[PDB]
């Protein structure tokens, strides 16, 4: 790992920005291998010019007095087979293929990157299995039936072909008019592969440089037009360093090479350190083992944080997935370390928020970064790490209009004019709890109208999702209702002309990866169900004693009544949440009538506000 | 008014069709449900909601360019070319300023593009430049990722697509956006590639369904002749909704069904006046809708077939609880977990009820096929084994007994050390057998016989039980890695298989491993994606609420039989998922919360709860002793 690390820091620009563009290209779900003979070869998995000496043998009678070339490695099998016949062909595959091989470590490490499709040029089980092993089904197409039987939307294309449906010839591309009629035997396999070439990042592994499949990719890319698409990363493992000549003209042509020789020293057969040096370099890459100087620091941070600067607040729960499990986050406003097997970043945030100095010595652009991390993390209480836990209060301040109750200040705020489309947020919510909720859904549908066309769209989502929710309570509203007239019956084919069967799932799924990798925690807004965990720590204190719990579950309530009321959500207005009150004070209470809890003025809100009388009537009386 | 005249009037239509229409509504309809669907619409549809066509803005060039408007009509080739001399003599300018002031025009939707999105379509790919299924699909809730350029395929970011083939006007009113003139319909395949190469995957991948079209249409034209250049039976022959005014001619219906198409026609479909499109199109979209919605079910035949499309599924599982029969329904019916059915969603044909009429009249049933009166006693096993015994109408003399009839539940476990060492003859046999070797303490060779139920039943059809060894693999793993992490950190496990486990087991995703299957394990089992889930009471959770939403079905027996169906679907299903943190605390708060409330219905007498075998074993395995001591206190 030392070594890696000083591998990393010699290494040049390129090199490291192709490491990056891998890292994000996997951190997107946006990654595809493209693997080749040499993988199989680090697994001891037969290769091509023994079957191909096989044939000479059976052919020729003797073996090749030499060496052959790309066309002979394409010939031999096909007069083989033009002599021979299908039967001997078949065989030969068969007993040169039943040998079973075992996986090398590279293909654990191709599956480090969550790829989405793997396009193997192979014909082997290998790379399936460690997809099986690993926990990641790919759908494995050979054949073009099996595109039409593509199974789930991670596929696994053999171009060559593959031998589960046979140990046949015509299974697989191997000899010359496999590799002639291409275009006309294997249309659909070939516009799958340049569909997911030219989609996803592609990562060549096992592939010499002058290969006759790169060569016919080079060649199609060529076709395209320029910036059209996205180049095709090279991992390049012979045993020489690259000669620069060739690496400008392979460059040129599209690729964009990261050699394994000219990266790490290694001898002329050590062809698993050479590919387990780029695999594990991207690894340790994505890991955040690499991050060394405060830049790196607090451009990471920034670029898991500054999505949720549109929120106005971010629960210690939501924080702890947002940064991956990385650190578990205590609920007091403290850092516990979980997973950090990288660069500690929290650690160094909190040692340039505590030494001036340190952050002084910070470039301008960070140091505006840090600002801005500074004063979010300060906003939701993330004060210091759990070692710097000293002298702390557990005060929560939630400063909105409607949890306070405060209504005749909401309908000046409903009355005004809105700067903003956030205001309309604030302004339909407001809306949703003062009862007008014809007007708040007409409100969220012109939030959804006005910010469609936007980046960062959590406004615009959780305007989708309070407008579906609201959309619930007008629903279910006149469902129990219907005395009173509440709303008009016009209105109400409006919104069952308009929400229909709106799929609540397909919608997190359902954004343009600005909302996929950068708010990926907003998900459980897409459940209807979202504080089970919540619950799961209520039965901690009924597995019964009929920092300590009771602080950690009041300061969650507050953590989630906060977030459902600062970031104004109708959320909060629902079954779940009631009962999630109902639940949480009533087993706070009958905890402590076990065991002080004084109750503060939010504590005396929740109970009025989440409780029927019959709830304070049971709790009086016990 | 128009619903009910119109309902019968689809339903009369429908019972007077052909074979060959009603089979392609059956392959659109499943092809919907199975998610494989993407619609192709065209000019026709943008029409419906009175957009702009394209010979009045070839018009408005002819006005621009020779003076007059067109003494008669035009051909497709001079629809092409007024607009390439427009841009040649005029320029770019006057040609993207006419774009703006003639597709500035904010036309609405149709409501067929509701009725599109009904289908749950994957892509759409339109030759359309508008907005308008683009707003459906925003209003609809369905987010389509939209392409009309190649770095828009690069940037594709949903897996649902929006590709638009000639282009789009969101980048701008200009000519380049757009394919409009002759040489953006002559070098297609040089300055649009990408677009068409993802064209072509999706048709190839997809049920490609032609909706705003004619038949001769030049697009059509190329797409049939790239099919005539693909094999014979390679690909999914593209649908195709023609909604002309005269009915089609049946040699051209030979011909373009040769070519490659399945024609709907709409002409010969309804009866319909010369410029009465949106109710030929309205007539295929909702022939298509009330397909799927059960709406067309007459005969015996398709109510045993379609409950059987439901449940020969789940014959492979030992037991489904109430909450899986009606989530795999569709929420047609709430299932009542006293064996009850209540109407809940159900807006077609009753075929429960015809199910149970068939259950209890013997000459109706007796008047079956013999296929289908094999189906109906596959299902009758099923429906009585799982409790399903009739409906709220029907709900008379019943009794709520419980069997489970597993041998880790009842406890035995040298009948269970007896059949770890007997010779399994399947692999159900070697499921079981992991469970049972789970339950017994020796989990290194549950976890290799899991290993082996997934090695041996990876080639196999409706893999549940790949996938139940797959997920009890995962779950075994995880009680060895926090056995081991408690106890810690006696020598439970040796350190080589630990290093085979973390060797193995690494970053399993869970969440991928339910959208990792075959459509047999995605559309047929979908019920079992919660096992996929770390959390799966979640549900039964906030009833145990209503239990603390403090206190003719009682609530106390629904809470009891849900438990029931539970742990029985736990055990049956030899699932090691009911050993865990989840399911223990589930019981504890579950029978905690049942004796404390019967304690209360004792306890207002100012002026129950008989436990059985079933419970005793709940409080003693589930429960620690202090449970029992606080409940004994209280």
């Amino acid at each position: 790992g030392e070594k890696l690390k000083e591998v990393f820091l010699m290494l040049d620009n390129n090199v490291v920005e192709c490491i990056k563009e891998i890292t994000e290209s996997s951190r997107n779900g946006k990654l595809v291998f493209f693997v080749g003979a040499g993988v199989s070869t680090l697994s001891d998995y037969p290769q091509w010019w023994r079957l191909v000496d096989k044939y000479h043998e059976e052919l020729y009678g003797s073996p090749k007095k030499g060496n052959y070339s790309s066309d002979e490695y394409l010939r031999i099998p096909q007069i083989f087979y033009n002599v021979k016949g299908e039967m001997a062909f078949d065989g030969i595959l068969k007993d040169f293929f039943q040998v079973d091989k075992p996986t090398n470590p590279i293909h654990d490490k191709i599956l480090a990157m969550n790829p989405a499709h793997v396009i193997t040029t192979n014909y082997d089980n290998l790379i399936d299995t460690a997809c099986w092993k690993r926990g990641k089904y790919f759908s494995v197409i050979s054949a073009e039936e099996d595109v039409a039987n593509a199974t789930s939307s991670r596929y696994l294309l053999k171009v060559a072909g593959d031998f589960r449906k046979g140990f046949k010839g015509e299974n697989v591309v191997l000899k010359e008019d496999d590799y002639l009629n291409y275009d006309q035997n294997y249309p659909l396999i070939s516009n799958l592969m340049k569909t997911i070439i030219a989609t996803h990042t592609i990562v060549f592994i096992g592939y010499g440089l002058g290969d006759y499949n790169i060569n016919m990719l080079l060649n199609w890319v060529r076709k395209l037009q320029k910036d059209s698409f996205h180049k095709p990363f090279f991992i390049r493992t012979d045993p020489s360093p690259i000669e620069n000549e060739t690496l400008i003209y392979y460059e040129n042509k599209g690729l964009r090479i990261i050699d394994a020789a000219s990266l790490i020293d290694s001898n002329e057969y050590d062809y698993l350190e050479r590919y387990s040096a780029v695999m594990d370099l991207l690894i340790e890459s994505q890991e955040n083992k690499f991050i060394t100087k405060d830049d790196e620091v607090i451009d990471y941070i920034y670029g898991k944080i500054s999505p949720l600067f549109a929120l106005q607040y971010i629960r210690k729960i939501d924080l702890k997935h947002v940064f991956e499990y990385d650190y578990h986050f205590e609920v007091n406003g403290t850092v516990v370390r979980h997973k950090n097997k990288g660069f500690g970043y929290m650690e160094r945030f909190f040692e340039l928020k505590e030494s001036c100095d340190e952050r002084s010595k910070l470039s301008k652009k960070q140091y505006e970064r840090f600002n801005a991390l500074f004063n979010f993390f300060e906003k939701n209480g993330v004060i210091c790490m759990a070692k710097d836990a000293g002298t702390l209060n557990t005060s929560i301040e939630i400063n909105s209009l409607a949890y306070h109750g405060k209504y005749d200040v909401m309908k000046k705020f409903i009355e005004e004019q809105s700067v903003s489309i956030e205001d309309d947020y604030k302004k339909a919510f407001f809306l949703a709890c003062l009862g007008r909720w014809e007007e708040s859904y007409d409100l969220y549908s012109n939030i959804i109208l006005n910010s469609i066309d936007e980046s960062n769209g959590c406004v615009y989502y959780l305007s989708q999702i309070n407008r579906y929710r609201i959309y619930q309570s007008i629903t279910q509203a006149v469902t129990q209702f219907n005395h009173y007239k509440p709303f008009t019956d016009e209105f109400l084919a409006r919104i069952e002309r308009e929400m229909t069967n709106f799929n609540i799932d397909d919608l997190f799924n359902g954004m343009p990866f600005e909302f996929q990798k950068k708010y990926k925690i907003l998900e459980f807004l897409s459940d209807n169900q979202f504080l089970y965990d919540d619950t799961v720590k209520l039965f901690e204190l009924t597995n019964k004693v009929r920092m300590s719990s009771d602080i950690v579950v009041l300061l969650r309530l507050y953590d989630n009544l906060r977030f459902l009321y600062e970031n104004c959500l109708w959320s909060v207005s629902f079954h779940e949440f009631h009962q999630y009150i109902r639940n949480s004070m009533s087993l706070l209470i009958e905890k402590a009538e076990y065991e002080g809890f004084f109750m503060e003025y939010y504590d005396f809100v929740n109970i009025s506000r989440h409780f029927k009388i019959d709830d304070i009537k049971n709790l009086e009386r016990s | 008014l128009e619903s009910k005249r119109y309902g019968e009037k689809l339903k009369e239509v429908f019972l007077m069709l052909d074979n060959n229409v009603v089979e392609c509504i059956k392959e659109i309809t499943e092809s919907s449900r199975n998610g494989k669907l993407v619609f192709f619409v065209g000019a026709g549809v943008s029409t419906l909601s009175d957009y702009p066509q394209w010979w009045r803005l070839v018009d408005k060039y002819h006005e621009e360019l020779y003076g007059s408007p067109k003494k008669g009509n035009y051909s497709s080739d001079e629809y092409l070319r007024i607009p390439q001399i427009f841009y040649n003599v005029k320029g770019e300018m006057a040609f993207d300023g006419i774009l703006k002031d003639f597709f500035q025009v904010d036309k609405p939707t149709n409501p067929i593009h509701d009725k599109i999105l009904a289908m749950n379509p994957a892509h759409v790919i339109t030759t359309n430049y508008d907005n308008l299924i683009d707003t459906a699909c925003w209003k609809r809730g369905k987010y389509f990722s939209v392409i009309s350029a190649e770095e828009d395929v690069a940037n594709a970011t949903s897996s649902r697509y929006l590709l638009k083939v000639a282009g789009d006007f969101r980048k701008g009113f200009k000519g380049e956006n757009v394919v409009l003139k002759e040489d953006d319909y002559l070098n297609y395949d040089q300055n649009y590639p990408l677009i068409s190469n993802l064209m072509k995957t999706i048709i190839a991948t997809h049920t490609i369904v032609f909706i705003g079209y004619g038949l001769g249409d030049y697009n059509i034209n190329m797409l049939l002749n790239w099919v005539r250049k693909l094999q014979k039976d390679s690909f999914h022959k593209p649908f195709f909704i023609r909604t002309d005014p005269s009915p089609i001619e049946n040699e051209t219906l030979i011909y373009y069904e040769n070519k490659g198409l399945r024609i709907i026609d709409a002409a010969s479909l309804i009866d319909s006046n010369e410029y009465d499109y949106l109710e030929r199109y309205s007539a295929v979209m909702d022939l298509l809708i009330e397909s799927q919605e059960n709406k067309f079910i007459t005969k015996d035949d398709e109510v045993i077939d379609y409950i059987y499309g439901k449940i020969s599924p789940l014959f492979a599982l030992q037991y489904i609880r109430k909450i899986d029969l009606k989530h795999v329904f569709e929420y047609d019916y709430h299932f009542e977990v006293n064996g009850t059915v209540v109407r809940h969603k159900n807006k077609g044909f009753g075929y429960m009820e015809r199910f149970f009429e068939l259950k209890e009249s013997c000459d109706e049933r007796s008047k079956l096929s013999k296929k289908q009166y094999e189906r109906f006693n596959a299902l009758f096993n099923f429906f009585e084994k799982n409790g399903v015994i009739c409906m709220a109408k029907d709900a008379g003399t019943l009794n709520t007994s419980i069997e489970i009839n597993s041998l880790a539940y009842h406890g035995k476990y040298d009948v269970m050390k007896k059949f770890i060492e007997e010779q399994s003859v399947s692999i159900e046999d070697d499921y079981k057998k992991a469970f049972f070797l789970a339950c017994l303490g020796r989990w290194e060779e549950s976890y290799d016989l899991y290993s082996n139920i997934i090695l041996n039943s990876i080639d196999e059809s409706n893999g549940c039980v790949y996938y139940l060894s797959q997920i009890n693999r995962y779950r075994i793993y995880q009680s060895i890695t926090q056995a081991v992490t408690q106890f810690n950190g006696y020598k439970p496990f040796t350190d080589e298989f630990l290093a085979r486990i973390e060797r193995e087991m690494t970053n399993f995703n869970i969440d991928d491993l339910f959208n990792g299957m075959p459509f047999e394990f995605q559309k047929k089992y979908k019920i079992l994606e919660f096992l996929s889930d770390n959390q799966f009471l979640y549900d039964d959770t906030v009833k145990l609420f209503e239990l603390t939403n403090k206190v003719g079905m009682s609530s106390d027996i629904v809470v009891l039989l849900r438990l029931y169906d539970n742990l029985r679907f736990l055990y049956e299903n030899c699932l090691w998922s009911v050993s865990f943190h989840e399911f223990h605390q589930y019981i504890r708060n579950s029978m905690s919360l049942l004796i404390e409330k019967a304690e209360y219905e004792r306890t207002r007498d100012i002026d129950g709860f008989f436990m059985e075998y079933y419970d005793f074993v709940n409080i003693s395995r589930h429960f620690k002793i202090d449970d029992i001591k606080n409940l004994e206190r209280s």
